């Protein structure tokens, strides 16, 4: 199960030797032991992957598409976001 | 000159087998003549549809006219394809190219697809009918895609003549709770009263409905009763009746008798019956340029069978159909001239829409220049800023 | 047609034989009346015709109850012209009554030639609309 | 000939009231304002 984030101090931040480690050992934060809170009530496995265009995303005026980090939830590229998701309406009719 | 030519007419059409007789009267040269050999047989069973066109090719015609169904288009197409006998057709358009078989009814999709876009819609329904094809539903559908249209298609023509009313009923409850106020029907003259007398019971015509009868025949259905309401019926029109050779027409079509051409004793004119008068001018121009450019027309009417191991084809067929892709002619619907394929091409289709006057003109969509709206009255005068 | 005609003259007591959207409006017609029966694994008749027996099991029913499984309600549908539309028919009507925003884009016509170019052009079109979800309704050869 | 000029004006969507006031009411014609959603109420002197 993926958990997608955002690189934004002090929820999901870079290590010392990022290089020298791989996957989860490469970020660390907020969310990042939050995620592993989850993992341990819940029972899964994951791996933190950082959104690429670096917006949380809001819907687009006119083509209606989602871009962000909500853009990962609704159209399937992660399965779950820990992240600084502020609770909006716009938001709550697309993911949970 | 005796000229011998095949009909396909079907079960129940009448204005347009009477409508064929005045093409043939008029349009008879003393130089050469046309003969009909007329088969009234049912045009959805292709067995009955196969068996005709055998008879008629063992008469050995020149060029067949007839109509044709869904559960007969690909029979037609395929006979004529190979036997190499040409066919001229009122009937809907082929959708692949299909060799030796002249279309004169004119294609709608791009006539559509332009009157959509003119009103600037976004979320309509689309009643079509299956015995008409689903050709024009493939058309609003792949464009819809492209320009975003929530296009929600419903079937129709399914239902059957038993029970019409619940079943109408219960569609547009389904088309009110999606709030769907903009529909396109698409079908034939037969389900276009039965869809607008349900409209009608149920009301679905108060103003802020928008109606398209996507037909060519659009003062041919019923028109009086949606009229008054203040649904928006626009449409098509393919024949218009002020343009001083239709007015000629309508005039010698009123004064006939109805025993005698049944059908005929009306004020307008069915599209499929304005398409057969043109056709029989079209056969007689090929003919008659047959003629000038003179060829060996004669053939020794012997083939018979149909049935042939392996059938094969005759030359001068091709050179026929070569003089019928070579027509440019004026009539009913216009600007008569084919491409290679075989559809027309610069012809021009009239967008109507429904005032309390009746039918009026706003438009006319052609292939050269999309759609030209023509000289406005600006429609509802406006109020001075 | 003479294939038809033929094994009529035989003396035949049933024909087994396949059929394409062309020459569905053939046999049906042709079984109808000279009441000939008629055994095929094609897809099936839309109608109810006469004397034609249909082996392959009809899919529309099973494809419904597979997207209310899914809980879709935006998905695109490519579909083949050449097996027959009976398929489009049914997620058309049935994206009526429970909510679909059904894309359903014909793929059948794409030529030997310029056939990859056109795939390229046409799931880009799924991307400036963003439809994950894709029914694939068409043969083998145009599955692959 | 009120009734059908209410048809084809389209004076019974939903919203309308009507009060035949007749003794007869299902002696008029009924069937074509039945399902447009217009209230058309009345009054019936014989109960079948």
């Amino acid at each position: 199960v993926v958990v997608t984030t955002i690189l934004e101090s002090p929820y999901v931040m870079m290590k010392k030797n990022h290089e020298m480690l791989e996957g989860n050992e490469r970020y660390e934060g907020y969310c990042v032991d939050l995620a592993a809170e989850i993992a341990k009530h819940c029972g899964f496995k994951y791996k933190l992957t950082i959104v690429g265009d670096g917006k949380y995303g809001a819907r687009d005026a006119d083509t209606k598409i989602w871009n962000g980090m909500v853009g990962e939830l609704v159209y399937g590229k992660a399965d779950i976001a820990i992240a600084p998701l502020t609770i909006t309406l716009v938001r709550e009719e697309v993911i949970d | 000159n005796s000229i011998q030519i095949g009909g396909l007419f079907p079960r129940g059409a009448d204005q347009e087998y009477s409508a064929f007789r005045v093409g043939m009267v008029q349009f008879s040269t003393s130089e050469f003549r046309l003969t009909p050999h007329i088969d009234n047989l049912e045009v959805a069973n292709s067995f009955a549809v196969t068996n005709a066109f055998c008879s008629q090719f063992s008469r050995g015609v020149y060029a067949i006219f007839g109509f044709y169904d869904k559960k007969s288009v690909n029979t037609i197409t395929s006979f004529c394809g190979t036997l190499h006998v040409s066919f001229i057709t009122p009937s809907f358009p082929t959708d692949g190219t299909h060799p030796f078989v002249i279309q004169m009814r004119p294609d709608l999709k791009g006539a559509l697809l332009s009157l959509i876009e003119y009103y600037q819609w976004d979320k309509f329904a689309y009643l079509y009918d299956s015995d008409r094809g689903l050709s024009t539903l493939q058309a609003v559908l792949d464009s819809a895609a492209e320009k975003k249209w929530q296009v929600t298609a419903i079937n129709v023509g399914n239902i059957n003549n038993d029970k019409k009313d619940e079943t109408y009923r219960s569609l547009f409850q389904d088309l009110e709770l999606k709030k769907e106020r903009r529909v396109i029907l698409d079908c034939e003259r037969d389900k276009v009263n039965d869809i607008v007398d349900q409209v009608i019971t149920i009301g679905k015509h108060v103003k802020g409905y928008h109606y398209i009868i996507a037909n060519l025949g659009f003062t041919d259905g019923d028109l009086l009763k949606i009229q008054f309401g203040g649904a928006e019926v626009s449409g098509f029109q393919i024949v218009d009746y002020d343009d001083s050779l239709v007015s000629k027409f309508i005039e010698r079509w009123s004064t006939l008798e109805e025993k005698e051409y049944p059908g005929a004793h009306t004020a307008t004119i069915k599209y499929t019956s304005a398409l057969t008068y043109d056709a029989v001018q079209v056969m007689t121009e090929a003919f008659r340029n047959l003629r000038k450019q003179r060829i060996e027309i004669s053939r020794r009417g012997n083939a018979g069978d149909c049935l042939a191991n392996p059938a094969v084809p005759w030359g001068q067929g091709v050179e026929i159909e070569r003089a019928l892709k070579q027509v440019q002619v004026e009539g009913l619907s216009g600007n008569i001239k084919f491409d290679q394929n075989g559809k027309r091409i610069n012809y021009t289709i009239n967008i109507m829409e429904l005032k309390t006057n009746g039918p009026r003109k706003i438009g006319y969509w052609s292939e050269v220049d999309k759609m030209v709206l023509t000289e406005d009255d600006t429609s509802g005068l406006e109020q001075k800023t």
